[PDB]
């Protein structure tokens, strides 16, 4: 896994030569920027159980084929596992956001994903609904401005939502 | 790459859980290190001629049989001195890269791993680089929490070499 | 016990290596916070027995059902009050523990370690707890980064519960 | 292993009781104490190679029967794990001043080591001889003024040079 | 699926030997059971709809409260009633289906495995089911080893849940 | 391990001859009362969750210092420990009880349990205790004259009665 | 695996429905009849050796070139062998034969065998050859109507049969 | 020893779980064939001279050279008589042991662990059990299910011995 | 195949060094027994069938019962005499094959390797082969080392066969 | 893998037939040879150090590309990689040249050694060029005339030379 | 210790078999070479003293700066050159071991095991060992096998320095 | 495990001394007497299966409490155990005789075994009158005159003798 400053490193190593004065400066402007971001992460790890949870609901309320008998969550071992999934898939998005490049969740989550739901049967299109709607309340959370210090935050929103799209567009 | 975040990060995802507040509080203390951690690398990397050049000249006198033995592995003739000279950029160069990172991880993976081999395949003595590295440290003109940092990451580099 | 300076100890000890960088940032990280994580330590020590007594009061009122069914998990009797005041201020100390600690792992050792089977075996429900964390955590009166901490080991603890 | 947070919280829990305020200025002290148990541990770790190396050539030259034909380090083999149990035992007081309690160097380090030594046949007065010459080598490098804010490291020394002694005590 | 039959077959193959007497035994006493369990999963099957009408009404009478409280996991509106409803006729199906094939099979696998994860994550409570399985139990009117099949299982439910 | 029909022929085939018509006898009559070795084993399954969750609440309200703070099951975790090791213990009751001899129970589950409570620190009195309250527990839900055959079943309650007391005794 | 008790079960679970009574019929009749296919999967048990046996010997009669030096089964080795997967054949056709459907035989031995044969220059007419023969003498030694109660048993030598053709097949 | 009651108590203990129904009816079939294994058993052992003596004498006709070949394995002296009824006694013994027991477990204990080393080592022929054994199947002199267990036990010697 | 270099040769493959003087030793050792085996070799290959007509010879001799009873494993008939010199040929080819090789290679590969089982399935007397290789050994008319070799290599078949 | 003996008496039992007079002439020859054969094995062995170095130092000084900044070797980990496979290369070689037969060095080194390679991204051509500088190296170091006994060794420093071109034809 | 018979033992006894005829080839070709082995050995030993010697002044004439260098790990005085010449006859007399060993199993447990570590810790370079083994090997005054054997170890040990 | 030229050289390396002339002598001594150690262990080698089922069958015949119903080697397994320990001893002490040393004896089969013994059950002087048949059975093999250079093998045989002797009294 690489994040900014490993992948800036490499690129440098790659090229053989010493860092520039404007790579300095985009990552003492990455630095800068580091409590916004760790105020993000804290916010949707405390806030993931509910976030799962009311995603799954919806979910299973748009979709109700999945939960009807002979459906593929119709049984407790089944909902059991789409939860987990679901809670990895937005743990790997929490990875991501804190290491700030998407190499960790393309390596170890979405790496051969699609394949194996296909051999296994699990509809692609009903998870990134799912992955959708997390991604909306996990959006909605860090926007809150209650009980914070007011700030720009749109760079970091942004990114978040494209980790989260990336996830969806990988699992579809 | 071995960075203090995707330490957190691999510790986090091999028990599979959530960042917790000591990850948290790590990547926070990386943030305020990082200051003096580009100052020194912005002072390295400012006269990384003139201490290469220096850390060279203090290896031939300190070592004065190495510009006159004739072998492959000295520097008796040109190609010795330009293979020196790249050697000492090279140790400076990946020294800027680990106090960017913000650890020792460049430093473990594009110079330490597999090092004793290499000198011991190729007739090389540690003694040279640790006389060029203890040159470097001295002459790099820094003060506070940068020089700390740059003596630290030069002293990691001495103490794989010794 | 899982405290960050420990974390980092076993970190180094199951490499077999010295003490790197990054296990000081971490430390040193620790150090920054420990002056919030003492302050929400001190407010919610001071009014123990009052946040105790609301939270209490809190999950009588949200469930009136467990001050009128007959059984052994309720409080209908004075033996049951007793049991839930106890139970809460046992939460309320090992929150107090984990803020002084630095990290979860007192709430992981003391508290959530076979919590399920012991709600499952005796009957009782986490919506109770709950209530009486999402209290706690309205009412312990602090502001900014104590406050924040606060929050932080509380909603950790209701994501252990839900 | 436990420091001085955990040992506190670990005490508190078996007289269940909340942290009175005397404890917890305590623990302040503690925390305010930091950089300098920082710099202690850097400058021990930096310093670690040329600790063991002199220690070592100063204990050979002081007890000349161990290297002699037929000696317990007289071999490659057999020096090569002498100075492996010296850095040992170094990395260990480095960890226990990390942490500022004994804890881990007498659990992992310290248990059981003298029974190990004397089934072995390793002679404990000469590793308690090469510990106190690495304690006096990590003394003085420690405190050395050079380059750094003047301040006071009495209490600081004072531990470390207890955790040495306990060290040779223990495996003598 | 864990049968009896599928069970002696997979003990048989462990060991890579062929079937033995005591597989045999074993699956004649399958089949002198067998009688019972057919008696007593036709007694369950036929008056489904009664039972489950029962089960349900006896749990909100018990818990008069899920009737009554605002929540998304409450049976105070018609949603919450079918799911109820649901929840009991799956439960039944499936004690049928244990019934037929003689085994703890279909409960283990369709049921039980996974269920603490379930009734945590959408906030149910186990005592609502335990409450229907009794009533079932009570009020299921057999007699005799079909009554003792019937009980043994629902006992092997009530034990699963609490 | 072994039951009456193993422990027999072990006997037989140590003196080297065949059974005699009084060992086939005695062979027949265990067969004979093989129902009611079933029934009490299936009722004391059934019943095995009520049985542990009542002789542990009667155990800590009987004795108050094991729940309270610095007490051996005071935490969530060695409460939970406290309750496998009774479940288990009835578990290997219910083992004894089928194979109708306590090799089974003395040999894996009692064998060298004394000694690891003593080097855990927990108090085998109190185990011994809660065992007493399970063994009452279980021998008044075997007696049970409710839907079911009526019948002599004294020698098997008097067997299952001693199976608990020698589990209390080797605990003890 | 899936016999027909599991088969019945997990059809009516995918549709999602109680048993009907014409299944609980099938299922009684099914269970009537199991004395016979007792005695059938005993008779082969007890017979399996003289059947291999007398196989291999007719199929190296019949087929001369597998044991000339150079063949197939020209070692100790390879014929030991070929012995075995002859057993191991006609043991999972007697599983199925007591589990009264063809899954575990199709899931556990036919599965992927061709290819394995294939790459390793096992030629597949032979082993069908033997399993035939196989078939033969067993079908022959299940309907020997010496010591045994008078009935018919055409259903289950079709049935045996059947699961043989299928495996000769799959072999092939 | 291998019993049924033993093999279904170690598979329920290997998971750590209490007996469930499958248990208890291998149980049952184990007691309702126990009514043809004593008949067996009793059969077997009233005559268990008379067919020592038979099954003696039946591997004497039929392999006349072991009675006449000067060798230590052969029964051309009383030595070598009396060691093969020993071992026809042996045998039958066993069998009995087998059948008194419900399982296989005192024949594969017993006898089979080690018989084909022993055969090879000492040079005896399983042929000459394998006569023996079937004079015993075909001069037994039962009817029914007695008969069906005892054919049953020797044929599973016999296959252990071919 | 194992043979002596081949042996070297994997004993210094699974540690991942060069060859030793130990290995050179092995195969220099190997070369100076190669005279006295290939001696033997051709002493055995010239007259081939002389010695397996004389060892089928005294085994029928010595085991007349062979010879007389009717069973599909005896040499009553043309078919089986076939089968014993076709046997005694293989023996004899497989031996001369590790005479030539060096080793109990070709031995343990093409002969050894399964015989136990198939001399239990077919009813095979391993009495038999070890008569005919002793009779070999007797008559294969050799004097010194090669002698040495031959009855080394026949005292290895003869111990797997006992 | 197989030397010539193993080789002749694979063909031999193949076609099920004792040696004859030409093959037990042809391994005789074989067997008188093999003091030169041990001679060429020893000085291989002997010098392989500094034929792995100068390969390679002559490598790369012929291609320049491989030691630059971006490289495929340029690290010192890659470095010794190279190095490794140089060495693991030769000793494969040595293998067979003592063995007498290709079938070791076709199996564990050159089998599918190709399609590494081209999966890492390693430059096969470089890597033919070094085994050719290597067995130009060892061919020189064989045939040195001075401290033994003079002979002729022309077939098999041809074989020595074949082994090193179908190496270096199988990594190219 | 790593010997030729020790190595075959152990071989053989990993498997559980007896030795073979590979063993004692192996065996017999160590005998066959233990001739040059003596030679070579007593020819070694009788000169000990002249070739440890030379080999030191060889060492001192192609690195001057050893004895010039103000050093702890040079020969500029008294106890540096005492630690040179012993050092030289440690590694003389190790040789001698090996040779009369039969194997480089003194080499390996004695010298080899652990060299490069006490290399790098003491500032040693093993240039001086390799042109003294170079001195020893071109001034040991043997000829033939004997000269052969000594020269195979004395590359041994150069090789595992370079 | 140490044989004779192993047993010099570590105790002149233990010294730290060149080898003298004496040890020479004896170890070319050693060295010249290598062809009767290598017949002596071939014969043993060759006559292993007979010596050990003799000398198994004279200790059965003169103890006949062993082989009774109820004896240590009443079964199958216990007298193929006891088959295979006495094979084991014979097989450790021809390695003794071809090291010309006992270590491995002592080291690989005779440490501990008396415990073990006492442990299991099983008497030890039975085993030491087998050991002591199969050393006489082995010793009378060894010195068979008949196809064999003329010579003296006295040293060889009390050598051996005295392997067998300290087995023998190693597990009584
Ligand atoms: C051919 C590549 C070169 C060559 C070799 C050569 N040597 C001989 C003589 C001998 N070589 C050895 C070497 C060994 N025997 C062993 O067992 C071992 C390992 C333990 C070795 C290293 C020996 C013993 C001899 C015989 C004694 C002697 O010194 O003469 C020959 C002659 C033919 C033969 O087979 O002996 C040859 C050709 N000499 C060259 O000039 C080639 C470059």
């Amino acid at each position: 896994m690489l994040d900014a400053f490993a992948k800036v490193v490499s690129q440098a190593d790659t090229k053989g030569e010493f860092l520039s004065s404007a790579q300095l400066d985009a990552l003492s402007n990455v630095v800068k920027d580091g409590s916004k971001r760790l105020d993000a992460v804290n916010r949707m790890t405390s806030n993931a159980s509910t976030i799962v949870a009311n995603a799954a609901r919806s979910l299973f309320e748009e979709q109700p084929q999945l939960i009807q008998p002979g459906g593929n969550a119709y049984t407790n071992r089944r909902m059991a596992a789409c939860l987990r999934d679901m809670e990895i898939i937005l743990r790997y998005v929490t990875y991501a956001t804190l290491a700030g490049d998407s190499s960790v969740l393309d390596d170890r989550c979405l790496n051969g994903l699609r394949e194996t739901y296909q051999a296994l049967g699990v509809p692609g299109g009903s998870v990134a609904a799912g992955v959708a709607k997390m991604k909306d309340a996990a959006i909605a959370i860090v926007n809150d401005p209650n009980g914070i210090t007011k700030g720009d935050c749109s760079a970091l929103v942004s990114e978040i939502a494209s980790y989260f799209d990336r996830a969806a567009a990988a699992v579809a | 790459m071995k960075t203090p975040i995707t330490e957190a990060i691999a510790a986090a995802d091999t028990q599979g859980r959530f960042l917790s507040n000591t990850e948290l509080q790590a990547v926070n203390g990386r943030f305020e290190r990082a200051a003096a951690s580009m100052e020194a690398a912005r002072a390295l990397t400012n006269n990384a001629q003139q201490l290469i050049d220096g850390a060279a000249n203090a290896v031939y006198q300190k070592f004065p049989y190495t510009t006159q033995m004739q072998g492959a592995n000295f520097a008796s003739d040109s190609r010795g001195k330009s293979k020196c000279a790249r050697d000492i950029g090279y140790y400076l160069r990946i020294i800027t890269y680990s106090l960017v990172a913000g650890g020792t991880g460049p430093l473990d993976e594009y110079l330490i791993a597999g090092l004793d081999e290499i000198n011991r395949t190729f007739d090389l003595s540690p003694s040279w680089y640790v006389e060029a590295l203890k040159y470097i440290k001295a002459n790099h003109g820094l003060s506070g929490q940068a020089a700390n940092e740059a003596n630290t990451y030069i002293d990691y580099a001495i103490n794989a070499l010794s």
